[PDB]
RNA sequence: GAAAUUGUUGAAAGGGAAGGGCAUUUGAUCAGACA
RNA sequence: GAACUGGCGAUGCGGGAUGAACCGAACGUAGAGUUAAGGUGCCGGAAUACACGCUCAUCAGACACCACAAAAGGUGUUAGU
RNA sequence: CCCUGAAAAUGGAUGGCGCUCAAGCGUGUUACCUAUACUCUACCGUCAGGGUUGAUAUGAUGCCCUGACGAGUAGGCAGGCGUGGAGGUCAGUGACGAAGCCUAGACCGUAAGGUCGGGUCGAACGGCCUCUAGUGCAGAUCUUGGUGGUAGUAGCAAAUA
RNA sequence: UUUGCUCCACACAAUAUAGAUGGAUACGAAUAAGGCGUCCUUGUGGCGUCGCUGAACCAUAGCAGGCUAGCAACGGUGCACUUGGCGGAAAGGCCUUGGGUGCUUGCUGGCGAAUUGCAAUGUCAUUUUGCGUGGGGAUAAAUCAUUUGUAUACGACUUAGA
């Protein structure tokens, strides 16, 4: 509280990392489609790295779910939080990073008045 | 493998919609569409082809 | 098809009986290859003391030692060449390795036990008849392997503290033979041959 | 009596390979006994249990299990293939193997 | 080439306006299959005769059996293998039961003692014979005589298992 | 290239491992073959 | 108050390098789902 | 250094141990099945298969490109004329 | 087919072990193994053709249906991702903790990157439509600053003490 | 230096398993030959016979093998005592007497087994170590520092020392 849809296949769980990154420090993991001449992940041989492509993308019908089968959607306020009222089963809610914690207890309890699921309520949870 | 037997991921090689961005252009290329498909008359498929057309293609009567 | 497997190579072949323990093995098949010193080749003598010949020479230069031993007693000898055909120089070789031990003679833990052979891997069985052949025994010798005349006093021995371990278990199954026809008739043996047995 | 046992006794021995390519998705079964692919054809279906033992107790047991089965005859021999829910695990080439008899056909 | 089959080939020379009724040419043929046959057909009469696949035409194609297989017969044969260098005429003997052995056997024996192989061979001629004696070669003349017999000794056996218990044996 | 001039080795290959043996006592590496009849004896000796 | 780079600690690995790929296993760690 | 085409460079993939170019075949991400070229004693997945022959080499031989060998000789053996 | 003919320099290479009625040579028959190739299905993308204004739910540049294709240096085009500042907007987030920084904690995207849990911290800063640029780095014996392994090593030994 | 250590026990915790899940079931030699039985002049002897694969041979029925009653036998086999022997090639095992005592599926019975809910290895092996209760035993070196010079770059070596 699902949509009934498929089963969430993913294609390529594993970070795609750049070429190097391990034995450099300089050398972010965040991808770079290599350009070298002589490079052998360029020119994909076997034995080394898959580079990203096409191919790999996520079925139309399960882009942008968490895995519960929600897309999830940015909420700074409460005004915010009540467009999602209608769409429960399709959509969910994650409050924002640079909420004061006396705004999200807030949202949290505006939340749930409508069946509403939040991905972030621990969030800041003076607990 | 396919001898491909021709360009493989020809592009027409015509206009699709106009390039102008005339609300107005659209509404007009919107109706003669509708207008190409619904009838059969050939007269709207050539209106249809002559709104996307550019600039110099569209001289002054 | 056993935890070991005591095989006795006599009349054998390095080279297959060679193989076939080097399936095996990969296969998790401990097993406990003997006596030796008896094994056998395809070839005149002379040979294969040519063969073997080399397999000496090449050395290391620039460190004897540091280089390819080479080792002289029949045991290794098979040893080695069976070895080539596992690939040890990973792990799943090694853990192959282990399983495979070898002596030439049959020591003890073994002398018991009983012991098999492989025929695929028997000359006797291989060769045509006409063809030279070896006897790891001499070649051992010959290139250079102190005991061998050790070994084949302690085979006339268990050769026997054997045969005696025989003619006593012969003179028993008999009697079990003249002990045997009393009770069979009986009514337990008709039904019996009828199911078989 | 002494034996229990209502499993066939057999070993795991490879990936599918070619010589220099594996495939962990299939392994190959040495059918302690079972020479041909006919002896085969009995153990297709048939079922089998990579069991084994991990050190800290789950789930209440010590003792873990990979449910195959076996699929096809693999060439001459009746080593056969032999999908597994989860990938043997190649530690396990050389060791123990639970074929099963059922999905029974007698 | 593979297991043969006697064939009939019985081409022609297409028929013409100025010649109807062109003569009709047999041949006997050790091949594999009715493609072979036509094939290793036209090849020799491109050789006697002047025709082609073209200025041809294949009438007939008959599968021919032995008579007697059964039967024991013994067959002289005469072959033109080419060598490396020239080429060179034979004449072998073949104890065999029919043709369609006395010509794979030969093809055989052709390729082991003299490497050649059916690209390069003849099978001028087969010819059941008759009598012995007119049989001129050892080894055959070795087997056409008075009540025969012999062992096949070193006799092994062939196991399947890996292990044995017994250590053979090659008694018969 | 070659020597040129073909002098002899300094040193004697069966004497290697040049080392500080072991101990200052030495083993007898190899007593002497067996009669077996001689009667019996002592086949060596310690000194100093 | 970043990184290189150091120091305790804790976990782990190591028979002439290390690191990386597919795949499982074990060890640690975690998401959701169930109502 | 020219001609015809096909390659490589710009191209991985399986195969030739290994190798731009040779043999197969040209690539989205995955699942089944069939094969190619190569192979199937053991390294290694796959017949220590079947069939007929030749060969013992006190330097055997082992597979296209390819990493060699000739003239000339042999009462060594096998078919032949 | 064997053999002689047949002599080169570290040790050694039918790939290796090894192999002799072969695991050699010649030839024939089947079975078998296995590529990103071929067959079938799923998913992604591009491209081609089509179908759908009846108002009246959400996008007509939308929603569908059918098919075939997918290697790439140099090179061209396209759609995106991110950064500084500018017009507009959400009466947006915020000392009840903004920015930053650390986090083998989570989620999303093929990816560029996004979002969030925890810690640290103390004053400002994001989405969106758009304008604009001194806009994205691993390399230039690049610049400037820092710091290593080298290494507790070289070495600190001329001029009588 | 915290009352440790050693051997046999068992209790509990752990920690592994290159991988028990009835039994590794013992002539020797030749294979253009041998085995097994038997007779004889004891021999490379006569006579019979077998192989032609362990698909054999042994063990094998009882709640993972329960509690119980008899009949037939004087056997089989577990477990622990003990007499005497063999074996050193890594002996670390093998045989044998005399008992103490179970179970006996050799033939005949009678109770119990359920719901582990239609399968889920359905856990009964054997690795090494640690912490205490309890039955016997024993009661040390080495290193530094010092010293020697048959030794020596330094370590090492070689001696000396209640």
């Amino acid at each position: 509280a699902s949509l009934p849809h498929p089963k969430i296949v993913k294609k390529h769980t594993k970070k795609f990392k750049r070429h190097h990154s391990d034995r450099y420090h300089r050398v972010a993991e965040n991808w770079r489609k290599q350009k070298g001449i002589d490079s052998v992940v360029r020119r994909r041989f076997r034995g080394n790295i898959s580079q990203p492509k096409i191919g790999y993308g996520s079925n139309k019908k399960t882009k942008f779910l968490s895995p519960s089968g929600h897309k999830t959607f940015l909420v700074a306020n409460v005004k915010d939080l009540e467009t999602l009222t209608m769409h429960t089963k399709t959509y969910a809610a994650e409050i924002a990073h640079n909420i004061s914690a006396k705004n999200r207890v807030v949202i949290l309890a505006r939340a749930k008045a409508l069946g509403i699921k939040v991905t972030n309520p621990k969030g800041r949870l003076a607990l | 493998g396919i001898d491909h037997t021709s360009k493989q991921h020809k592009r027409s090689g015509h206009r699709t919609a106009p390039k102008s961005d005339n609300v107005y252009l659209k509404l007009l290329v919107k109706l003669y569409t509708f207008l190409a498909r619904r009838t059969d008359a050939p007269f709207n498929k050539v209106v249809l082809k002559a709104l996307f057309l550019s600039k110099i293609n569209r001289p002054p009567v | 098809v056993e935890p070991v497997v005591v095989i006795d190579g006599k009349g054998h072949l390095v080279g297959r009986l060679a193989s076939v323990v080097a399936k095996q093995l990969l296969n998790g098949q401990k097993i406990v290859v003997v006596r030796a010193e008896e094994l056998n080749i395809s070839g005149e003598f002379f040979r294969n003391k040519l063969k073997y010949h080399d397999f000496l020479r090449k050395a290391t230069a620039f460190n004897k030692t540091r280089g390819p031993f080479h080792f002289r007693a029949p045991s290794r000898i098979f040893y080695k060449a069976l070895r080539g055909m596992v690939s040890h120089k990973t792990a799943r070789g090694k853990a192959a390795l282990e399983r495979l031990k070898v002596f030439e003679g049959i020591p003890p833990p073994y002398d018991k036990k009983k012991r098999v052979v492989v025929p695929q891997a028997l000359r006797v069985l291989r060769l045509k008849p006409g063809r030279k052949y070896t006897t790891l025994g001499k070649l051992s010798t010959s290139v250079g392997w102190k005991y061998e005349d050790v070994v084949a006093k302690l085979e006339a021995k268990r050769k026997v503290s054997s045969a005696e371990y025989y003619a006593k278990k012969r003179a028993f199954t008999k009697k079990v033979a003249s002990a045997n026809a009393t009770a069979a008739e009986s009514d337990v043996a008709k039904q019996l041959a009828a199911l078989g047995y | 009596a002494e034996s229990h046992r209502l499993y066939v006794k057999g070993k795991h021995l490879s990936y599918q390979r070619s010589k220099r390519v594996n495939n962990p998705n299939v392994s190959l079964i040495k059918i302690e006994g079972v020479a041909t692919p006919q002896d085969a054809q009995f153990y297709l279906g048939k079922r089998i249990a990579y069991v084994y033992r991990a050190s800290k107790e789950v789930r209440g047991s010590k003792i873990r299990v990979m449910w195959g089965k076996v699929t096809r005859t693999h060439g001459n021999s009746g080593v056969v293939r032999a999908t597994f829910r989860n990938n043997l695990p190649a530690k396990t080439f050389g060791a123990s193997v639970r074929i099963f008899l059922y999905p029974s056909n007698i | 080439m593979a297991h043969f089959k006697e064939y009939q080939v019985i081409g022609r020379r297409l028929p013409t306006e100025s010649v109807p009724e062109p003569k009709l040419f047999r041949m006997r043929i050790f091949a594999s299959n009715e493609v072979i046959a036509k094939s290793r057909y036209w090849y020799f009469l491109q050789k006697l005769h002047k025709v082609k696949k073209a200025s041809g035409e294949i009438v007939s194609i008959n599968q021919i059996n032995e008579a007697h297989p059964t039967k024991v017969k013994n067959f002289g044969v005469w072959v033109r293998y080419d060598s490396r260098s020239g080429t060179h005429n034979m004449y072998k003997e073949i104890r065999d039961v029919s043709r369609v052995a006395a010509v794979e056997t030969l093809y055989q024996d052709m390729a082991a003692r003299h490497r050649a192989r059916f690209r390069s061979i003849h099978i001028l001629k087969v010819a059941e014979i008759e009598k012995t004696a007119d049989v001129k070669r050892q080894y055959v003349k070795q087997f056409l005589t008075k009540d025969l017999k012999f062992p096949l000794p070193h006799r092994v056996q062939k196991s399947t298992k890996t292990f044995s218990y017994k250590r053979p044996s090659t008694f018969y | 290239s070659h020597r040129k001039y073909e002098a002899p080795r300094h040193g004697h290959l069966g004497f290697l491992p040049r080392k500080r043996a072991a101990s200052i006592r030495a083993r007898v590496k190899a007593f002497p073959k067996d009669d077996r009849s001689k009667p019996v004896a002592l086949t060596s000796f310690l000194g100093y």
